[PDB]
């Protein structure tokens, strides 16, 4: 318990259903199909439809939403951008050239030896790097007054084709020459060297080498294409390519440099970038000096325990509603099963393990069998004794859990196991609502994003994942009405400060999310 | 799994 507990104007129960999303196409659905008396009756008259996909909580449009992500969502009142999606804003709105680290770049090396370079993956793979990312950074940086930018080009030909890096490659010098006008070419090298993740620092050390030494073929921007065909014709491609050299001395990474890693994907930078200012160059064992006085930045964070800036850092996540209540000194139950209990703790609570005072915690072990289809009831009845013990209790304003079934048994794609599982979670969720409204609770009940609704593919075919279809919000209070937000569709960054409404708290300025219910 | 947003909220666990 806590100190203001009482002070509440009506408890709340939230019930997280994992994979249930609404859909009126009853092929392959195993919601409508299974029997669900309670939620048929809970999402009627006065309930809500929300978005738990796409741009709607943070990911790029057209994609599905998942677990980690919508509990997320829920718990943190806001929508939490996912780098992709906040850096191509970035790029959109011409905000590069007032981010804060880049300025502080900048400005480091306009204050010191004038000198900076650029790093990462050169291609439209997107899944550690955007080239259109690059040439937004060496715009503003152009536009910023750097004196000497330099750019060290790693080849992909894994994320794209094999034989696409001479056309990025055409691409770069072309946009360096004839767009900016600014900015030099200075390293060519595959990612197999520059961005291994596996401790293999003699692989790393080919890309220090070059970066930092000029151990490579030297060439110029007459000649790097056809050096690259070359490579092509001897069977080299992009990921593979061994070290190209521009520029000569002045290209290389000295004394004093600043530098900055463009790619937003942590795992593949961390050796070369702990390489040049974590000081594990030692692990690269090689003969050259390791310039002194360097500044790395990345993109994102690569690891908190680097001392690099970040040009995008980790959402703060400050009073997602687990934090807001504990500051409130309101206590707080969280209950999933084991395949879900992440998602109810560090996800809910903002994508962290941090538990605040005042929480309670309780895990229902998922049952032992080989796949979840041959026991589609999963672990639902326990989670919900464990929510009636205590709305019987009365002990926390807030209570929630997750209900495993419906996400975990359609990733079965068996469309009667899911049926099953579906209505052993429908039973679960009557049981509590019983107990709510027999011990003073509100119950809303929501989900992270949909599944079993979609348990067929138009051939028929099994459909294992998760989908785009909106999720219920429901409320038993009969003093409110559900209302859309004025500008947008509503989605789970708006769970949370419908919560806080009902239950009489005040929102903090952080939940940019907005309650949906009018009283 | 590093921090909100990074690149394994993508796709998640499943
Ligand atoms: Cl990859
Ligand atoms: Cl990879
Ligand atoms: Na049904
Ligand atoms: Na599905
Ligand atoms: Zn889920
Ligand atoms: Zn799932």
């Amino acid at each position: 318990a806590m100190a203001n507990n009482s002070s509440v104007a009506n408890k709340v129960c939230l019930i997280v259903i994992d994979g249930w999303g609404v859909s009126e196409d009853p092929y392959g659905n195993a919601i409508l199909n299974a029997q669900t008396p309670v939620m048929d009756k809970l999402c009627s008259g006065n309930w809500a439809q929300i978005e738990a996909h796409g741009l709607h909580v943070g990911l790029p449009e057209g994609l599905m939403g998942n677990s980690e992500v919508g509990h997320l969502n829920i718990g943190a009142g806001r929508v939490i951008y996912q780098d992709i999606v906040r850096i191509n804003l970035a790029v959109k709105n011409n905000k590069f050239v007032t981010n804060e680290s880049l300025v502080d770049a900048c400005d480091r090396a306009k204050n010191g030896n004038g000198r900076l370079h650029l790093a990462g993956l050169v291609s439209d793979g997107g899944v550690h790097s955007h080239i259109d990312h690059m040439f937004a950074l060496v715009k503003a940086i152009k536009e910023l007054g750097v004196p000497e930018l330099y750019l060290h080009f790693y080849g992909d030909g894994r994320d794209t084709s094999p034989n696409s890096g001479v056309g990025f490659l055409e691409q770069t010098l072309e946009f360096l020459e004839k767009t900016t006008g600014y900015g030099k070419l200075a390293t060519v090298v595959g990612r197999y060297y520059a961005m291994d993740r596996d401790n293999r620092w003699e692989r790393i050390n080919v890309a220090y080498e070059a970066m930092i030494g000029g151990v490579g073929e030297t060439s110029d921007e007459a000649g790097v294409v056809e050096v690259v065909r070359k490579r092509y014709a001897a069977d080299e491609t992009d990921e593979f390519l061994k070290p190209i050299i521009l520029q000569g001395e002045k290209g290389r990474v000295q004394n004093d440099d600043t530098i900055i890693f463009f790619d937003y994907r942590a795992d593949r930078m961390r050796e070369i970038s702990a390489a040049m200012g974590m000081d594990r160059y030692k692990d690269c064992n090689s003969k050259l000096a390791h310039p002194s006085n360097l500044q790395v930045y990345g993109m994102t964070q690569y690891k908190a325990e680097f001392p690099f800036k970040s040009l995008f850092p980790p959402a703060s996540n400050k009073n997602v509603l687990a934090e807001w209540l504990a500051e409130q000194k309101v206590s707080q139950f969280h209950c999933a099963e084991t395949e879900k209990y992440a998602h109810v703790t560090f996800f809910f609570n903002g994508g962290l393990e941090k538990q605040f005072e005042g929480e309670e915690r309780c895990l229902v072990p998922s049952p032992k069998v080989a796949t979840y289809d041959l026991q589609p009831e999963m672990s639902a009845a326990g989670v919900a004794d464990k929510m009636i013990e205590q709305l019987e209790a009365g002990t926390h304003p807030f209570i929630m859990c997750n209900f495993a079934p419906p996400d975990m048994v359609g990733h079965t794609g068996v469309y009667e196991a899911a049926v099953k599982a579906c209505e052993a979670t429908d039973i679960a969720i009557g049981r509590i609502y019983e107990a709510t409204q027999k011990h003073g609770y509100s119950l809303m009940v929501t989900a992270d994003h949909g599944n079993a609704e979609k348990m067929k593919a138009p051939d028929g075919g099994k459909h294992t994942a998760h989908t785009c279809y909106r999720v219920p919000l429901t409320l038993s209070h009969p003093g409110f009405k559900f209302v859309d937000p004025a500008d947008r569709h509503p989605a789970l960054c708006d769970v949370a400060p419908t919560v806080l409404a009902i239950m009489g708290l005040p929102q903090p300025a952080e939940m940019t999310g907005v309650s949906i219910v009018q009283k | 799994x590093d921090y909100p947003g990074d690149f394994c909220y993508l796709y998640g666990t499943c």
